[PDB]
């Protein structure tokens, strides 16, 4: 049984190393969660600091791949850093070469392609980590697109992952069979964040603190991070309605 | 089953078990630790006399990256050397094109990298240490800790080895008992007690510790290894405590 | 060769003659100096022609897979930068001198492009031999902001200057103009010379030249 | 093969009873234009050397950074890096001397003429030249370029053989130095009134001296 | 890092098998379901655009992928193995071919190039062979209309008609009964949907389906090829 | 010293109604010393003539790869070239070695056999393309060959009214070149036949 | 050329003349030699055009790259990307290069790296064929810690005469602030500058 | 490390055959029967295709008959894809042979070139043999007509008559039978049909299961010309002989 153990097909025609490192993915135990406003893209993800000698501020799983690109990570850390490392790197090259700021898609399809050739060749394992990939093209508009172990890819209106990633994609689902658009109708990227944090309460039944967050915005021409109080402000907004 | 005979294979779980048997390799060496304090780091380490016959204050254990990164580790004490060698190639590489001294977050991505790249394929065997190191940068003091699958965090205090458990506690009451902070000097005499407390893992052999630091007042942000009358004052300090 | 090209309201017209010369001989009356990109994306070409030529190719062709990739039309700076960085690495001995010009998502631009790897980006540039004739016609009447049939009067202006008094440059006028809306390849644009007509028909009559053998084979 | 941009001028060097002197002028000539007015073109390494250095200004700070360098790694795996195994001016040297020939002989030297300054560990002066060639000499004064016309004339003077040397005290082997210092400058074209300069003791260590000027200068006689 | 596998990964078994390669097959059979048709004034490929969620935008996946302006591709099997010989077969198209003639490959050597890749990857060290079928539909001016079907193997056999993937052996027997060599390109997109009818379980609509053709010029040449609206897709299907 | 112009000779193409004409001289030379009378410059490759003046050794080197090419080409696309295909693979083949190249002087002449249209086409020694639809001329007495023909030609002649302008451009441009002449030979290319000639000229 | 980066009590100003010449032909007229390599880093470009734009995008690249992983770049990092490219590739290349930065810890800060590839931090530098005409001027007129409003007419005189006497330099001054405020660019015409 | 998974492509069995080898030919055996006969006035190919629906395009399909040069041609048993790569190896051997010395290569040259290809592929680099069995028919002023046959051993012979695939003892038994030397171009193409006819797998032999060809200096002017049947040709063959 060594089709298990190395990136071959089986009798069945399935690549088991692949599927294996699909549950990889969900060993952090960490949902995240990516909608779309207007004007933004908003990512948010569970965080979780269960140590108390960890310096809370050095763990997270929100990547700046360019001013533009935003990427958060479902998967063990080191290889989310992998990933985020050869992202900067190829976001970086590709600018040097085109003389233009590389395009979220055209990333996640790099990365993509990428990821298929460890699932051809034999002596490189797959990454064990799922990469959503968040900016404001300056063609395309707000963008979500994902990338796997596998090597797919695809575009999203939002998205969710993680251990409880069916809970939150069917809350979100059932949103957008009501307003009957691909967006958050919202100005202010303040408020898709406080919607995206609302819609992840209610489909995982938790509440959360400013430290139980971690959150990235996509506008046009930067993406960034928040700071806790800059979530504790998002909080607050919340429970004030 | 099968899955934990190769380097890089993932078993049915999601998991590398080669890297948690790097893991064990780790757990059982000698106890060292990490401590964040004010305006820098102290690093501290149990090493094991053996004999009678070893040369003391000869075989250190503790290694200086660039002049303000200290590294020390718990395991295979040859990988942990390896990995510091190529810790001083990148920091070198660093400084020569950005002439800056690397900065620590930056310096430990480096060591992260590469650990994690003896993850990737089965022609390699992954780290058989746990690395604690920190230093001072422009942006002040920062503690890490780097484990044989890559994976790195930031830390108040750390340590890993023999004794991990037994550290981790005394640790985690530094951490709620000072929120304000600890001072160099007050971290160096810790870091002896706890080193100390964490030699009941190991107290079958006698043992010699060894401390060093950065701090941005005590030695201008500069590695240097604790020495004579502060060395003695901390260890005074550490076999007060036990008794 | 004169090649010139102009920014305008809506956008880019480019310009060029058609004479190509090796030497003092002129090879081709008719030769087409403006080269395409990509379909919001044309070049006209002075210099050494085959480097001229193979340079544009690679460049379109290499923008081809590149648009394919990412799905959306290609931009003038990125032509820009795979031209640049090919013609700096070989160091000037690939004589491509390029006047780019496009129009993208993010509006009209025009480049000179030389063959050491400099790029100028402006409202107004000539290249080739008859460049300093050109460069009077628009340092004389160029202003931002022309309407097209302006520009196009310009360039066209500015082209002629370079036939009559640069030696290097001849024939015909061809003119490209690229908008959002539009792309216009006028080849010819004008005809400012008409072919010299002869007087004599000095053709030879069958049977005059002197033949040893023959020999027919059917394909 | 280049050519060299921006230059110093003269290092001068002697040894005296104790200890060494070294000096050089703070000036970075872009030929004939006197361009950069503060360069330091003494470099010390540790608190037993000074690496005195002329010729192309890049590559001195090429050198520079490899001296740098060479302190952090001998500081690696070394208990004793600021007692017993320190870095010595023979080892110094030494390392520039190996550089300096390799690079000549790949035909891609290093622009530069060296004057290495220092006291060993066991009390003892050096002082050594090298230079774009990978020529090495030692002599009770050295001097690079100009000063070896002008400076070596005056402070052989002072000490003219190896058995001067313990006669020759610190105060009159830096005045022999200041006193060429003058020479040099009246008559160095590519010179500079400022200048640095370092003495290297056994028993008082290492003092280093900037911003030091020529001074009683005899013009007075022009006016005829 | 050393790539060791500098071996076949591909072998023969001692009844004459070539595992992977018949694996790899498998892994095109569970594949969702897509077919070719050839007309007389041009070719037709469809196939299912599977949605992996419904707040995937499914239009951002493109399973029908233009190779040359004259060719086109589809496919059943692993998406990113297809994905990477898209990008392969576009290249060699330009570097082997259009950079030396100055025009586009005809069908069969583009088809013939894929194959040539593909056996490679059955053969070549430390590789698994790709799992995908592909159906390369095209024209050139010598040789016309064509349609070709490419293995896992880099085998390659040219069609009048055929499906591969889920249901292609319902659908190829389908296709026998209706195909003839008089039918128009209309008459083929017809046929086409109503056989990918058959293999699609939900929503059957312009959305759910991706189809192109390769037929007349769309204004040197314009481009035969020529991927279906969405609105196209549907009015066709309230004529079906 | 001039490799362009030590072996010496002439090649000249046009286009008339229906039809092409290719024509060169016969000789070869180390500069003064004429060596060979019988020295063709002029190749087929199926219905694609190519003729090829300057440096011989590279003339021979450039037929024998094209032969090469030009039979794999058949073999892969189960067709015989074209003249239009031909020229872009001329000019690839050429301009790959930019900075040490070929010193010939290459020219295309043939029918397209699907549109029936004649071509011709001419390069420099590095792959750029003339493609005019008159005429091409090459080789050593080029400058003679572009006033011969810039005089004698006219568009849309017969096979052999054009078969005695191509031959006096030919002729009379070689006479007035020491490194040409010795010997011509005039292609007659239509659709589907060819008549090869050969020219009784003055061997001096 | 004719192009100068000057230190003041709010930060730096860069200044640059805009022609270019193709021996006496002036190829371009309304050059900008003032390139921007990171948000509040900047360079003055001087020598082979080609060379000088090769160099300023390796090193945007660069410092781009440097921010993804490490943050803000300071201004001395620069300054060392751009040597180490000049410095090692010296053989090869002809490039004058001042580069200019505004830190906030640092405040302005103004490098200067001539032909050889060597580093010169300085309170002001001024580079360029133009150059050698000013070097008296500047030395007798520049003080440090001026207003933004004297530095500009620092720059702008000084420049002014640069180009009265080198043919190589003309056209606009064009000049760019970096302070903490922001990033401002001005223009001055010669209607404006000749008279002064 | 990568040796756990390494397959040793090119090892002997203790009985001294190479496995791969034999487990190639073992592939080839289940490939669609080619026949070779060489006449004295010319060599037949002649070949079956397999699997073939109603739907597969026959006209513009290649599996079996390929060329080489104007001189050679090869039927292929086996991998159709190993072919190709195997086939456009031949034809730029025969090439640089023509560039070279400006003679058309001699069949047993190109042959023996090819064979030592597929040889390496045994003995060293690790890989999988080529799963390819070529009847080469070819023409030189040497030996005149010729027939040869590879595998993937490399080992090839010459030939008179023979086949490659399936039931190839079956139809090297009825050539044995039915062969005689004087034999002429027409009567081999009866010969090879009949043959198929007898081992074919299918129900009956149809012109929409073969590939055919021959190679006739039956030429004007004495010169060699490769015939590749069309799908109409074959058809009217099958009549001629009295097969449908
Ligand atoms: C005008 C350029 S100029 C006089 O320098 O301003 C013109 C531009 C042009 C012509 C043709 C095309 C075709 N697509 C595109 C652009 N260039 C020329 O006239 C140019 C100088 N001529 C050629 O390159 C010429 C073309 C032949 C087909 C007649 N070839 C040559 O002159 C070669 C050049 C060469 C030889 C060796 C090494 C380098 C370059 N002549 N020769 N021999
Ligand atoms: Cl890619
Ligand atoms: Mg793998
Ligand atoms: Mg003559
Ligand atoms: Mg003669
Ligand atoms: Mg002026």
């Amino acid at each position: 049984g060594y089709d298990r153990h190395i990136t071959i097909f089986s009798p069945e025609g399935r690549l088991y190393q692949v599927e294996y490192a699909f549950k990889a993915t969900n060993q952090t135990n960490i949902n995240s969660l990516a909608v779309r406003g207007k004007d933004c893209t908003v990512v948010i993800s569970q965080k979780k600091v269960p140590d108390k000698l960890l310096d809370p501020t050095t763990v997270s799983y929100i990547f700046c791949i360019s001013r533009t690109i935003g990427m958060v990570v479902n998967g063990p850390i080191p290889d989310a850093r992998n990933a985020a490392l050869r992202a900067k790197a190829e976001a970086a090259e590709f600018r040097y070469k085109y003389g233009y700021d590389m395009p979220c898609d055209v990333l996640a399809k790099r990365m993509a392609n990428l990821s298929q050739i460890y699932t051809q060749r034999a002596y490189m394992r797959p990454l064990g980590v799922i990469l959503t990939f968040v900016s404001v093209d300056e063609e395309l508009g707000p963008s979500i697109y994902k990338t796997d172990p596998a090597g797919y890819y695809v575009g999203y209106k939002a998205t969710a992952t993680g251990p409880k990633q069916q809970e939150i994609t069917t809350n979100l689902e059932n949103h957008f069979k009501k307003s009957k658009i691909d967006h958050i109708n919202e100005e202010s990227w303040e408020k898709v964040v406080e919607f995206a944090i609302t819609h992840m309460i209610d489909a995982l039944g938790t509440e959360f603190s400013k430290n139980d967050l971690e959150v990235g915005v996509a506008t046009k021409d930067k993406f960034f991070t928040l700071s806790a109080e800059n979530i504790e402000e998002r909080l607050v907004a919340i429970a004030e309605q | 089953t099968g899955y934990d005979l190769s380097n890089s294979v993932f078993s049915p779980d999601g998991r590398n078990f080669q890297v948690e048997y790097a893991v064990k390799a780790v757990e059982n060496g000698t106890t060292s630790i990490g401590i964040k304090c004010n305006d820098g780091v102290v690093f501290a380490v149990e090493k094991l006399i053996t004999s009678k016959l070893l040369v003391p204050q000869k075989n250190v254990k503790i290694q200086v990256v660039d002049r303000h990164i200290g590294c020390v580790y718990s395991g295979l004490i040859p990988d942990g050397r390896h990995l510091v060698n190529r810790g001083r190639e990148e920091a070198a590489s660093f400084k020569k094109l950005y002439k800056t001294p690397i900065p620590i977050p930056a310096f430990a991505d480096r060591l992260g990298q590469y650990v994690q790249a003896h993850t990737l394929y089965n022609s390699v065997r992954p780290f058989g240490v746990s690395t604690i190191f920190g230093g001072v940068d422009k942006n002040g003091a920062h503690l890490y800790m780097l484990e044989p699958s890559g994976s790195y965090w930031g830390y108040k205090g750390a340590a890993t080895g023999k004794g991990r458990q037994s550290a981790k506690a005394e640790l985690e009451k530094l951490v709620d008992h000072h929120p304000e902070g600890l001072s160099a000097r007050e971290a160096v005499k810790q870091a002896a007690k706890i080193i100390y407390l964490a030699h009941e893992d190991n107290k079958e052999k006698d043992f010699e510790l060894e401390i060093s630091w950065c701090s941005l007042s005590e030695t201008n942000g500069l590695h240097k290894f604790v020495k004579g009358d502060l060395l003695q004052e901390a260890i005074d300090f550490a076999q007060k405590e036990i008794n | 060769t004169t090649i010139a090209g102009v920014v305008y309201k809506d956008g880019i017209v480019l310009g060029a003659d058609t004479r190509a010369t090796e030497g003092m001989v002129v090879a081709d009356k008719n030769c087409s100096k403006i080269h395409f990109i990509s379909p919001n994306i044309y070049c006209c070409g002075a210099g050494t022609a085959a480097d001229t030529d193979m340079t544009t190719q690679l460049i379109s062709s290499n923008l081809e897979l590149h648009s394919l990739s990412t799905g959306r039309l290609p931009r003038v700076v990125t032509a820009n930068r795979m031209l640049k960085q090919m013609l700096f690495r070989y160091q000037g001995y690939i004589g491509a001198a390029l006047v780019l010009g496009g129009v993208d998502v993010t509006g009209p631009h025009l480049y000179s492009i030389y063959p050491h790897g400099s790029t100028d980006k402006l409202p107004y540039v000539t290249m080739g031999s008859g460049s300093l004739a050109a460069m009077a016609v628009f340092e004389d009447k160029f202003r931002p902001d022309m309407e097209e049939e302006e520009a196009k009067n310009l360039v066209s202006e500015a082209i002629a200057a370079g036939i009559f008094n640069d030696l290097g440059s001849g024939g015909n006028i061809d003119l490209c103009v690229i908008s959002k809306n539009k792309l216009d390849f006028l080849r010819p644009y004008t005809v400012p010379n008409k072919k010299g007509t002869r007087l004599g028909r000095y053709r030879c009559e069958k049977g005059t030249t002197a033949v040893l053998t023959e020999k027919i084979t059917p394909l | 093969t280049q050519q060299p941009i921006v230059t110093g001028t003269s290092v001068i060097s002697m040894k005296y009873d104790n200890g060494v002197i070294i000096a050089a002028d703070n000036l970075g000539s872009y030929g004939s234009l006197l361009r950069f007015n503060g360069v330091e073109r003494l470099i010390p390494v540790g608190d037993n050397t000074v690496v005195g250095i002329s010729g192309d200004i890049s590559d001195m700070q090429h050198i520079e950074r490899l001296l740098k360098d060479l302190v952090t790694e001998n500081a690696y795996d070394n208990p004793l890096a600021d007692a017993e195994e320190a870095l010595e001016p023979s080892y110094i040297f030494e390392y520039l001397a190996t550089v300096m020939y390799q690079r000549r002989s790949k035909m891609n030297p290093l622009w530069n003429a060296i004057i290495v300054a220092g006291v060993q560990s066991n009390g003892d002066q050096f002082l050594r030249y090298v230079n774009l060639l990978g020529v090495t000499y030692s002599s009770p004064t050295l001097a690079t370029g100009f000063g070896a016309h002008m400076a070596n004339p005056l402070l052989r003077k002072v000490v003219d053989r190896e058995s001067d040397i313990p006669k020759t005290t610190v105060q009159v082997a830096e005045e022999a130095i200041v006193n060429a210092m003058r020479v040099l400058y009246y008559r160095d074209a590519r010179s500079s009134r400022n200048f640095s300069l370092a003495i290297i003791d056994k028993n008082t260590g290492l003092t280093f001296k900037k911003n030091l000027q020529v001074e009683n200068m005899k013009w007075d006689f022009a006016k005829d | 890092m050393t790539d060791r596998y500098s071996f076949s990964l591909t072998t023969f078994s001692p009844s004459g098998k070539l595992g992977q390669i018949d694996y790899a097959l498998t892994a095109v059979k569970q594949g969702v379901t897509s077919l070719g048709i050839k007309a007389t004034n041009g070719v037709v490929i469809a196939t299912e655009k599977k949605s992996s969620s419904p707040l995937a935008m499914s239009e951002t996946l493109s399973k029908v992928s233009l190779l040359t302006p004259d060719i086109g591709a589809v496919y059943s099997g692993m998406g990113p193995d297809y994905r990477v010989l898209v990008d392969k077969s576009r290249k060699v198209a330009h570097t082997s071919y259009k950079r030396i003639y100055g025009e586009y490959p005809p069908t069969k050597l583009l088809v013939s190039e894929v194959a040539k890749i593909m056996q490679e990857a059955t053969q070549s060290g430390g590789v698994r062979p790709f799992g995908v079928s592909l159906l390369i539909a095209g024209h050139d001016e010598f040789n016309g209309f064509s349609l070709y079907q490419v293995d896992p193997s880099g085998s390659y056999f040219p069609w009048k008609a055929t499906a591969i993937g889920k249901g292609s052996v319902a659908a190829k027997t389908f296709l026998e009964k209706r195909w003839n060599d008089e039918l128009e390109l209309e008459d083929a997109i017809h046929i086409a949907l109503l056989t990918l009818k058959e293999s699609v379980e939900g929503e059957f609509n312009g959305d759910t389906i991706e189809l192109a053709i390769i037929g007349d010029e769309n204004p040197d040449k314009g481009p035969r090829f020529r991927k279906l609206t969405s609105q196209e897709i549907n009015d066709r299907l309230e004529a079906l | 010293s001039d490799p362009s112009s030590i072996n010496g000779g002439i090649v000249v193409a046009m286009t008339g109604k229906d039809c092409v004409a290719i024509a060169c001289d016969l000789r070869l030379g180390s500069q003064s010393l004429g060596v060979s009378n019988k020295f063709e410059k002029i190749f087929h490759y199926g219905h694609v003539f190519l003729g090829i003046t300057g440096l011989a050794t590279d003339v021979t080197t450039l037929n024998e790869m094209f032969r090469y090419k030009t039979n794999l080409y058949k073999l892969k696309e189960e067709r015989a070239i074209e003249p239009e295909t031909f020229t872009q693979l001329v000019s690839s083949s050429l301009y790959e070695r930019r900075f040490g190249p070929y010193f010939v002087g290459p020219v295309v002449a043939g029918i397209n056999s699907k549109s029936g249209k004649p071509f011709i086409a001419g390069f420099d020694l590095i792959g750029c393309i003339d493609e005019a639809k008159d005429f091409i001329v090459s080789g050593t007495a080029s400058d003679q060959l572009f006033g011969m023909c810039e005089s004698l030609y006219e568009p849309n002649l017969e096979p052999e009214d054009l078969f005695e302008t191509i031959s006096q451009a030919l002729l009379n441009a070689a006479d007035r070149d020491a490194l040409s002449g010795w010997g011509a030979v005039v292609y007659i290319i239509k659709k589907d036949e060819v008549v090869k000639r050969y020219l009784k000229m003055r061997q001096d | 050329t004719s192009i100068m980066a000057v230190t003041f009590k709010d930060g730096v100003i860069l200044g640059a003349d805009s022609r270019t010449t193709t021996g006496a032909y002036i190829a371009n007229r309304v050059t900008d030699k003032l390139t921007r390599v990171h948000d509040k880093i900047w360079c003055c470009r001087s020598g082979s055009a080609a060379d000088t734009q090769a160099i300023a995008d390796i090193v945007q690249y660069h410092l781009e790259l440097y921010t993804s992983q490490y943050g803000t770049p300071s201004t001395e990092t620069a300054a060392s990307v751009f040597k180490e490219l000049c410095y090692e590739n010296k053989d090869n290349l002809t490039a004058g290069i001042i580069v200019a930065g505004y830190d906030d810890k640092n405040k302005g800060e103004v490098y200067t790296i001539p032909l050889g590839g060597s580093v010169h931090k300085l309170p002001y530098a001024i580079a360029g064929s133009g150059s050698t005409f000013i070097y008296g001027y500047c030395d007798k007129n520049f003080r440090e810690n001026m207003s933004k409003e004297e530095t500009v007419d620092f720059i702008k005189h000084s420049l002014s005469q640069a180009i009265k006497w080198d043919g190589s330099s003309g056209g606009v001054i064009r000049m760019v602030v970096l302070t903490a405020a922001g990033v401002e660019r001005l223009i001055f015409y010669p209607d404006e500058y000749e008279q002064l | 490390g990568s040796r756990r998974y390494d397959s040793r492509t090119t090892i002997f069995s203790p009985e001294g055959r190479l496995y791969q080898v034999e487990y190639a030919l073992e592939s080839i055996s289940h490939a669609g029967t080619a026949i070779g006969i060489m006449a004295s006035d010319g060599i037949v190919l002649a070949a079956e295709r397999k699997v073939t629906s109603t739907l597969l395009e026959q006209d513009t399909s290649t599996e079996k008959l390929y060329k080489l040069n104007d001189k050679i041609a090869v039927a292929v048993a086996g991998l159709t894809a190993d072919a190709e790569i195997l086939i456009n190896t031949a034809r730029i051997h025969a090439q640089n042979y023509l560039k070279t010395y400006n003679e058309d290569i001699p069949v047993e040259i190109l042959v023996r070139r090819l064979s030592d290809i597929k040889q390496g592929y045994t003995q060293h680099g690790g890989l999988r043999p080529f799963g390819v069995s070529f009847i080469y028919a070819g023409y030189d002023d040497r030996y005149g007509y010729q027939l040869y046959t590879s595998n993937p051993s490399g080992n090839y012979t010459g030939w008179k008559a023979i086949s490659v695939g399936a039931n190839t003892s079956a139809a090297q038994t009825l050539l044995q039978m039915d062969y005689k030397d004087d034999m002429k171009v027409d009567d081999a193409i009866e010969l090879a049909l009949k043959t198929l006819s007898k081992t074919t797998d299918s129900s009956a032999l149809t012109y929409d299961r073969l590939e055919f060809a021959t190679i006739r200096k039956g030429a004007n002017d004495g010169e060699v010309y490769q015939k590749i049947f069309k799908p109409q040709e074959i058809k009217d063959i099958l009549v001629k002989t009295g097969i449908t």
